[PDB]
RNA sequence: AAACUCCAGUUGACACAAAAUAGACUACGAAAGUGGCUUUAACAUAUCUGAACACACAAUAGCUAAGACCCAAACUGGGAUUAGAUACCCCACUAUGCUUAGCCCUAAACCUCAACAGUUAAAUCAACAAAACUGCUCGCCAGAACACUACGAGCCACAGCUUAAAACUCAAA
């Protein structure tokens, strides 16, 4: 299962093929890894 | 000293109560424990001092608790006596 | 070190007289000790050391009002052995 | 609105205003409160020095320049020297533990000038330099 | 005898408490989470009596904390003032 | 430790006192103390509950013997000839309600 | 191992921003390295102010970037990114989807 | 005892009955002693499967017509 | 008082130094030790015991070569002080504390508890310390002082370290 889910990752990576493309893409593009915690430990998403 | 200014240990004053903000800003630093820091950076305390210092703290807060603990639940049997006399 | 145990069981006086006036006033002069202490602004006269360093008399001015006077009172009796340990600790 | 104890930001606007400017264009009053003296400058937003006056420049000598009637006194020569430039209202910047820690800051109002907020910058180490050794008066 | 009692585990057990972070990843990229545990005016980090957490997450937070300082992600004499408004988790009052 | 052997078990870490061996531990404690009645000899019931002292006292007073709940003064058994008299007589059963 | 990168470039303009990740890519790859995302985090002040290059930043562009390498690469592109003048600052931790998260019964 | 576990996750469902217990009636019926005798009867009246018999008494306790808010 | 005024305050740039808070945690390592961040290596042994000397380590201090020097600081100067002052306070500044390659091999190096395995029943048990014991192994001890000494021997140690006596003396220690 492992093998197979690496099998289909990879099909997404970046390549020297890709390169240009994919860096223009991720500057259009915004990833956003704040979150908070309350007090009753539930995650609040900005 | 390549940090923004006026965020840090910074606080309002509200109508023109100037002794009640600074007030406030002795009790944020004291419980911030920067007032203790900087009385005891004074003069350099050796390492096992230091080590001594701390158990004795921390054992002086451990038996404090416990005993108020301890009068706390004795607390409850005092009360006026339900069988006077006898 | 069985702390369970443990707990169960002149020219120079002149300047070291000084020195712990100047040590006091600068504790008090903050809530290290504590807020209910810091609240009731205590001012020092002076400090006076025995003569054979057996006890350290710390003068405080007292007010008019007479509740105010017991309860500073009952406070700094009660705040006296932590200002020691303050003052050993801070190593003046 | 709720009063914010909190330090207005210069990016986020905000409405609060003295005299009509902003909070980061208020000058500065920076205390440094040592042991035996008190030293208060004045500055402008843009860092442009406007008054000075030190426990030793009012005329204090040795032990009487550590006390707090020293420091009241630079603080009212400090904010005396200020009005003559245009300053009413000040941030107040304070270094040290001194005893004119609060008595400057007193001359400062009673000289004039409005303290609309207090900040500390008393340097504190992350353990770096090692101390001096205690005294062993 | 039927009447007779029977040896199981204590059925009535409450379950063991947990904290406010238990089973939920601590990453130095959320500066927002780690902001929740530092002094709003100082950004000295709260200890476990204030913040309530475990051990184990109170360690986390800590490395997480120090790595995205020495990173550049996280700001060190104070709490960036963007996260000043989320919510409470520290049992600590300034009384401001 | 002691009264191990006559605990049923721990019920919610309460102890439960088995009732059977009671039965049979009650059942020798009466008979005794019948037959000590039976021969004329002075019983005398102890207590310092507070909350039963004036009933044991009744009870004392009622089957016509001897009842001591208040506080036990060093020497009442082990000195009773200077505390009493040269010619006093002892207990010749106690029954204690609280030990 | 499987690594992230996490680089704080110098805030420039979009083709300059986009030549500097495409360099920084082309090292790794150079390096050994099979690059699996490229994440922009955005524009952003920075924490603190940072000397770097002789240059000092008040703002800063912040990217991860996601990759697998031989340990041997580490090392080698630490140095690399000593030199680039673009970088405010860069740093490789190992992946944390890596890490396990070990399950806890709570407090004893 | 068996019903014990049946208590506790009773307690853990229904919660504890708004009824007040009567320690000094000696045979005092609470609601959650209700849910464990039908319990057991539907145990040796039918399969043996914990969810299906608990879902399954909470019907026939409403059926009957004693309250039980979760 | 000396000292500095190439001083001081704000602002900016800026370490071969030390690593607030977390830590009210009690973890890692054989011990000594180890508490800023990242990464790479990496924490022996599926019976136990097994060495003053064999084989590898040992805080602080100290010594060879080179380097760094903020701060601290044995010594060394200076300021101030009774009536032979303050050794102690103030100022300045060394060796040293740091890095590299070698020595030296000492600590209240202590949990003042030798390593493994087992027990909680006995009268628990001189005392105190830290509840009382059992099996097995190695190490060590047989009055005090002479003596952490002398001699011999070994050591990169040269009035240094390890091992370690005898005579005379006493009724105690
Ligand atoms: S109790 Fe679950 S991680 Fe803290
Ligand atoms: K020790
Ligand atoms: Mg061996
Ligand atoms: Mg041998
Ligand atoms: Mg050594
Ligand atoms: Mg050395
Ligand atoms: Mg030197
Ligand atoms: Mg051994
Ligand atoms: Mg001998
Ligand atoms: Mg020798």
């Amino acid at each position: 299962r492992e093998v197979l889910q690496l099998q289909e990752e990879v099909k997404n990576f970046i390549t020297r093929e890709n390169l240009e493309a994919r860096v223009e893409a991720a500057l259009d593009s915004r990833k956003n890894y704040n979150w908070a915690i309350t007090r009753e430990g539930l995650v609040v998403r900005p | 000293a390549k940090h923004l200014k006026f965020i840090a240990r910074t606080v309002m004053v509200q109508e023109g109560n100037v002794e009640s903000a600074y007030r406030t800003l002795n009790r944020i630093l004291t419980m911030d424990g920067l007032i203790e820091d900087i009385k005891h950076r004074r003069y350099y305390e050796k390492p096992c001092r230091r080590r001594q210092r701390e158990s004795y703290e921390r054992c002086r807060r451990i038996y404090n608790m416990e005993m108020a603990r301890k009068i706390n639940f004795l607390m409850r049997k005092n009360r006026a006596d339900p069988w006077q006399g006898c | 070190k069985n702390w369970l145990k443990k707990f169960a069981s002149h020219a120079r006086l002149r300047a070291l007289n000084g020195l712990l006036y100047k040590a006091l006033t600068d504790l008090l002069c903050t809530p290290e000790v504590s807020q209910e202490l810091y609240d009731l602004n205590v001012e020092l006269s002076k400090v006076s050391l025995t003569p054979d360093f057996s006890a350290c008399r710390a003068y405080w001015k007292t007010t008019l009002s007479a509740e105010q006077n017991a309860h500073m009172e009952a406070v700094l009796q009660r705040s006296a052995a932590h200002m020691r340990h303050l003052l050993m600790s801070q190593q003046t | 609105t709720k009063f914010s104890i909190y330090p207005p930001i210069p990016g986020e606007e905000s409405s609060l205003r003295w005299a009509g400017k902003k909070f980061e264009e208020i000058p500065i009053a920076h205390i440094k409160a040592s042991h035996n003296n008190t030293q208060i400058q004045v500055v402008s937003a843009s860092n442009e020095p406007l008054a000075f006056a030190s426990c030793g420049t009012e005329g204090f000598r040795n032990a009487k320049k550590g006390t707090g009637i020293a420091a009241q006194t630079a603080g009212i020569a400090a904010a005396a020297r200020a009005k003559q430039k245009g300053v009413i209202h000040i941030r107040v910047v304070v270094k040290g533990l001194g005893p004119g820690r609060l008595s400057a800051m007193h001359g400062l109002i009673m000289g004039g000038l409005e303290v609309i907020s207090i900040t500390d910058n008393t340097p504190i180490p992350h353990n770096g330099c090692r101390p001096r050794k205690a005294r062993k008066l | 005898n039927e009447d007779l009692p029977i040896s199981m585990e204590n059925p009535y057990k409450e379950p063991l408490k947990k904290c406010i972070l238990c089973g939920k990843h601590v990453d130095y990229k959320n500066v927002q989470l780690l902001s929740q545990f530092v002094s709003p005016f100082t950004g000295c980090i709260y200890g476990r009596h204030i913040t309530g957490l475990c051990g184990k997450k109170q360690k986390e937070i800590t490395k997480a904390i120090k790595r995205a300082q020495i990173m550049g992600f996280m700001p060190v004499t104070y709490k960036d003032p963007a996260y000043l408004k989320d919510p409470k988790v520290c049992n600590i009052r300034y009384r401001e | 430790r002691f009264m191990e052997p006559y605990i049923f078990g721990s019920r919610l870490d309460h102890d439960i006192i088995d009732l059977e061996q009671t039965a049979t531990h009650l059942q020798l404690a009466l008979n005794f103390t019948a037959h000590m009645a039976y021969r004329k000899g002075i019983i005398l019931f102890i207590s310092r509950n507070r909350q039963f002292s004036y009933l044991i006292e009744n009870m004392a007073r009622d089957c016509g013997e001897y009842a001591h709940t208040r506080y036990f003064r060093g020497g009442m058994l082990t000195n009773a000839r200077l505390l009493f008299g040269p010619t006093v007589r002892l207990p010749d059963l106690i029954i204690f309600l609280h030990t | 191992p499987r690594y992230e990168l996490a680089l704080i470039l110098k805030a420039m303009q979009r083709p300059e921003t986009a030549a500097t990740l495409k360099r920084t890519i082309e090292a790794l790859m150079d390096r050994g390295a099979i690059v699996r995302d490229l994440e922009n985090l955005g524009e952003r002040a920075l924490p603190y102010r940072i000397s770097a290059h002789s240059q000092q930043h008040n703002r800063g562009g912040y990217f991860l970037v996601d990759f697998y390498a031989p340990t041997a690469a580490v090392e080698s592109m630490v140095e690399h990114l000593s030199r680039d003048i673009d970088v405010i600052r860069g740093n490789i931790v190992k992946h944390p989807l890596t890490q396990e998260l070990k399950e806890c019964e709570g407090i004893v | 005892y068996h019903e014990d576990r049946i208590r506790a996750k009773f307690y853990s469902v229904y919660g504890s009955g708004q009824r007040a217990f009567d320690l000094f009636n000696p045979n005092f019926k609470s609601t959650c002693q209700r849910f464990v005798e039908k319990y057991t009867e539907l145990q040796k009246l039918g399969e043996t499967d914990e969810e299906k018999l608990f879902v399954e008494t909470g019907k026939a306790l409403l059926a009957e017509g004693v309250i039980l808010r979760r």
